[PDB]
RNA sequence: GAAGACAUUGUCAGGUGGGGAGUUUGGCUGGGGCGGCACAUCUGUUAAACGAUAACGCAGAUGUCCUAAGGGGGGCUCAUG
RNA sequence: UUGACAUUGUGAAGAGACAUAGAGGGUGUAGAAUAAGUGGGAGCUUCGGCGCCAGUGAAAUACCACUACCUUUAUAGUUUC
RNA sequence: UUGACCUCAAAUCAGGUAGGAGUACCCGCUGAACUUAAGCAUAUCAAUAAGCGGAGGAAAAGAAACCAACCGGGAUUGC
């Protein structure tokens, strides 16, 4: 069992694991059928660009809030500011998310601008007549790329005023740590007659 | 501790054991082989010191049985009132917590105290309960 | 044989335990004198 | 009838000894031997008084 | 009440962790077994829902709503003709009614990680060994 | 409630200009309407009191709100529901005393 | 402790206010603690008995007799305490009326280690019946020191009645001393008592010729 | 007709329960069993004049005791004849 | 097998236990007397009387409180049988 | 007397529908032990095998009584 100087292994193979073994032999064929499905879908929706327009949106956690990415759909407030109803936007190819909110003006303005450029770039056909054929592109995401915002300029002047940025962090942590005991002492000082 | 373990074969006659959480004193020990190949079993017959009941247990010989600590202590009577003896220790300590005996020992002790002998009382402690077992008279130091 | 009855077995034919059985005994145990108030021949 | 563990006995008499007469009651308690126990308890009370009388 | 384990004379023939007979509980609800018996009684109908009406010490009383998928008023009336699709045969037997999904544990959230897409489906998904062509 | 600009502390986080979005109607689900208030008052008049509510009325009358809240916490699930139940029963006592 | 020091301080304050200023008495008034214990049985439960020595004496002048040997009587001449010798006890000749008179004469008795054996044989069991039994003293120890000790003794013994009483101290002592002595006596009582602070029926503080004051 | 809000039934809780279930039932060892402990230790010897060194080798011992029977200082000299 | 809760509704009586409001009560003999016990107490006094020394009695007597055990009335009482 | 209503029936009444098979995959119920722990009872094997009920070309799940604690994300499924 235990033997020479080796690391302790944890290999979870004490069930009937050979009954559930999935070997992906069909990677290449599955990729080929996936491309076939994309091509037949594009031929079925032959003018339309195979994917909806997605908003730019800020990634959730503190690990990833430095980056911006694509969302599910646009806010109703965003599409009302763009100047078209949610039902009409869904019919002309704009993803609408009824359950996200706008708390950030920069993200709101970016999504409104993105909707303005989409409405400038598309051609909407009449529902009855001529259908003036227009040589589809296949990726609204590639025609409207998601761009990371420029946060600063690359050269500035040094503005130093003596706080060292370590004392500031330490004092902020200390006042958060000793917040509630200070209002407890303040409350008992106030109710001390 | 109040009680300490022991082995059944280490036990012998006129020794104290714990049987069914009672302090007991052995009167009989008998060992018989279980099977020809097997170890012998010890059959123990003992008497409770306080109540006088007969309790028996059989066990493997290698098994460990619980054994109490029994202390016998010597005192002089002061008074017998309301069924509670009052005793007097060497160095002058006094206890009244002992209840008087209820049997023929208690009757003989009551008559002896009524007719006025100086009575020497032996009381035993085992597992937190206290009783009086015997009384004599002081032949000297009257 | 002891597989067949509580009284079975042994190198002599004998009962072993007491033959008076509790009323609270279970099926397979009630073999003997069930809930006997007294036993023996009275005179 | 307000001391502990008496109503548990009183349930059984209503259950199984409701239809009974005193001849049968005396016969059954004499055949079960409880009457001797009652007699010896009252006797033990008698020597409890008697030993005090002999002491006096 | 509970479900007594149907073993002869209480003998389970195993380890002492499985010797319980009396205090074992059925994993589905009395509402579920009620509507399942109603569906077996009327197999030509489809069970929609059920609700409690009454109870006593011995019985619990439910009323079961059923819809006839052959009647033309349900063949038409597009609000209800989804019940005529053959994937809805014996929803109460597959646990697809409201109390069936409640007993299967089908709910969103961190409290339902074992039972969210199906307990056995998730168990197979996280007990599968996945090997690719170019081994990672 | 503005952020401070630094990574730790009381109001840590980046300062961005806020928007204060329009309130969702689902945030007012538990709000009482006039029509349901009228219905609840009428059915309370029609049905009266449950037995545990009656014995709670006796507990505010005799043994006080602390014992009333203890019994209502045993009867209902939580202390919050017990406090609300004792408060509304005290309202029923005041209204019946006015009656 | 259910009883609090500030409440003890308060009750001691009106107690000394009544005893000293409003109705002064010519005899010196002893402060008494009268206790009653609850959910307890003298017949079945163990009969607790214990003693503590207070730092400042409750009764400086209470009568004490020293049964003693030659050395004990010679020291008792220096101590100024009443004594009868073994020859005197033999004189007494176990006469009940005179020994009852002695028992009502002296509240406390101090006896030597040697003679404490035959103190019951010369005197009999009426001392144990009264509850005044002689306390042992040795040649090494100081008799007057142990007279001060016995005069400062506080004893709790169960007996048969479920209510006890001791004398905490005088009225004339200082307030902090009285508070400290009553607190340590209550603590000693609950230390002797099993299942402490819950088998306490009632605690009463009083002064001699004074009304009762109830501490829980 | 009888019985009656008691039985019954449901769920918990205490007792009883080899009727039944599952499992266990040391080691060393001139075979095993009984006996013993050579199973954790200590002194002398075997032990072959560094150290190490076996046997169910020999002669014994341990599961405690001590607020002094620990620490420091001073004075004195013991068994025996 | 025993207990609780539910099934479980409708009516009358009789007991018991607590909360806190208050009342009265205690006779072997001896001893001036009716001694429930404890603990303090040598002075308290309202009478200048009662205790104390002293009598008897296991237990002693004024003047204080406490604790049991009894009987005893009442509550928009709390409850159990 | 007559005519309703409610509830419950009967018809070889008019028209329909269910059962059984298959079961690799799917949705549930029920449910072990061998084995591992160098013994063994919790544990493990395993929420598996066997048993039972019910579908489709997929099924199931699915448009938050969600995740989060951030400058917040946004049905389900799968990698
Ligand atoms: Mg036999
Ligand atoms: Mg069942």
């Amino acid at each position: 069992a235990i033997s020479k100087n080796l690391p302790i292994l944890k290999n979870h193979f004490r069930k009937h694991w050979q009954e559930r073994v999935k070997v992906h032999f069909d990677q290449a064929g599955k990729k080929v059928s996936r491309r076939n499905a994309r091509a037949t879908r594009a031929a079925k929706i032959a003018p339309r660009p195979l994917d909806l327009l997605r908003p730019v949106v800020r990634a959730p956690t503190v690990k990833y809030n430095r980056k911006v990415r694509a969302g599910r759909g646009f806010t109703l407030a965003e599409v009302k500011a763009a100047g078209l109803t949610a039902a009409y936007a869904r019919t002309i190819g704009i993803a609408v998310d009824h359950r996200r909110q706008n708390r950030n003006q920069e993200i709101f303005d970016a999504n409104v601008q993105r909707l303005k450029e989409y409405q400038s770039k598309i051609i909407v056909f009449p529902r009855n007549g001529k259908a003036p054929e227009a040589e589809q592109v296949l990726s609204a995401a590639a025609t409207f790329p998601i761009a990371q915002p420029a946060t600063d300029v690359e050269a500035r002047a040094v503005q130093d005023n003596g706080e060292s940025a370590f004392r500031t962090l330490r004092l902020a942590r200390s006042e958060k740590k000793f917040r509630g005991i200070r209002e407890k002492r303040a409350r008992e000082k106030a109710e001390a007659e | 501790s109040a009680t300490y373990p022991m082995q059944c074969s280490a036990l012998r006659k006129n020794g104290f054991v714990v049987i069914k959480s009672r302090p007991c004193k052995i009167v009989d020990m008998s060992t018989s082989k279980t099977g020809k190949h097997g170890h012998a079993k010890v059959h123990l017959v003992a008497i409770d010191i306080f109540t006088g009941k007969k309790l028996e247990d059989l066990s493997p010989s290698t098994h460990n049985m619980e054994v109490p600590v029994v202390k016998r202590n010597e005192y002089q009577l002061l008074d017998i009132d309301d069924g509670f003896l009052s005793l007097m220790n060497m160095d002058g300590d006094t206890k009244d917590d002992v209840k008087a005996p209820e049997g023929e020992l208690g009757d003989s002790l009551q008559t002896a105290f009524d007719e006025g002998k100086d009575l020497m009382v032996t009381i035993i402690s085992a597992m937190g309960e206290e009783a009086a077992i015997s009384f004599k008279e002081a032949a000297r130091t009257d | 044989n002891p597989v067949d009855h509580p009284h079975g077995g042994g190198n002599h034919q004998h009962i072993g335990k007491a033959s008076t059985i509790s009323r609270g005994a279970v099926s397979g145990q009630k073999a003997g004198l069930i809930a006997a108030r007294r036993t023996g021949l009275l005179r | 009838s307000n001391v502990r563990g008496k109503r548990g006995k009183l349930k059984k008499i209503q259950k199984k000894y409701a239809d009974q007469d005193e001849t049968e009651r005396l016969l059954r308690l004499e055949a079960l031997g409880t009457l001797k126990g009652i007699e010896k308890q009252q006797q033990r009370k008698k020597e409890e008084i008697m030993k005090r009388e002999v002491r006096e | 009440g509970n479900r007594k384990r149907p073993v002869p004379k209480g003998a389970t023939y195993g380890k002492p962790t499985n010797q319980g007979v009396n205090e074992l509980k059925y994993q589905r609800s009395l509402r579920a077994t009620a509507e399942e018996r109603v569906g077996r009684r009327a197999a030509n109908l489809r069970v929609l829902n059920s609700y409690w009406v009454n109870q006593d010490s011995t019985y619990k009383y439910f009323e079961v709503i059923l819809v006839d998928p052959q009647h033309k008023a349900i063949r038409r009336d597009a609000r209800y003709n989804w019940i005529c699709d053959p994937v809805h045969k014996h929803r109460e037997a597959r646990g697809l009614t409201a109390t069936g999904k409640k007993s299967r544990g089908i709910n969103k959230g961190h409290k339902f990680n074992n039972t969210k897409a199906g307990r056995r489906k998730t168990w197979k998904r996280q007990n599968t060994l996945s090997l690719w062509r170019y081994r990672k | 409630t503005v952020k401070t600009g630094i990574a730790i502390g009381l109001n840590k986080g980046k300062k961005v200009t806020s928007m204060t979005p329009a309130p969702k109607i689902s945030y007012k689900k538990g709000a009482a309407s006039n029509r349901t208030k009228f219905v609840r008052s009428l059915v309370r008049e029609i049905a009266g009191l449950s037995p545990y509510e009656r014995r709670l009325i006796d507990l505010i009358r005799n043994s006080g709100e602390k014992r009333a809240r203890k019994v209502a916490k045993k009867r209902l699930g939580s202390f919050t529901r017990a406090k609300a139940k004792v408060e509304e029963m005290n309202n029923i006592i005041a209204a019946s005393r006015r009656h | 402790s259910k009883i609090t020091s500030s409440q003890v301080r308060e009750h001691v304050k009106e107690l000394l206010k009544y005893s000293n200023e409003t109705k002064k008495r010519n005899f010196l008034e002893t402060v008494e603690l009268q206790v009653g214990l609850k959910n307890y049985d003298p017949q079945r439960d163990k009969r607790f008995s214990g003693s503590l020595k207070l730092p400042n004496c409750p009764r400086p002048n209470m009568s004490i007799c020293i049964f003693g040997d030659a050395f004990d009587v010679d020291r008792a001449k220096s101590c100024g305490v009443d004594a009868m010798s073994v020859d005197d006890l033999k004189k007494l000749n176990k006469n009940k009326k005179l020994i009852k008179k002695l028992s009502k004469k002296y509240n406390a008795f101090i006896a030597s280690e040697v003679l404490i054996k035959q103190v019951p044989r010369l005197l009999g069991p009426q001392l144990s019946k009264a509850g005044k039994f002689p306390t042992p003293v040795s040649h090494n120890d100081d008799l007057y020191g142990k007279v001060t000790d016995v005069r400062s003794t506080i004893k709790f013994q169960l007996k048969k009645v479920l209510c006890l009483a001791v004398a905490v101290g005088n009225v004339e002592m200082e307030e902090d001393v009285l508070v400290n002595q009553i607190l340590m006596s209550v603590n000693f009582f609950v230390s002797l008592l099993k299942k402490n602070w819950q088998n306490v029926g009632s605690l009463v503080v009083k002064s001699s010729m004074g009304p009762a004051f109830r501490l829980y």
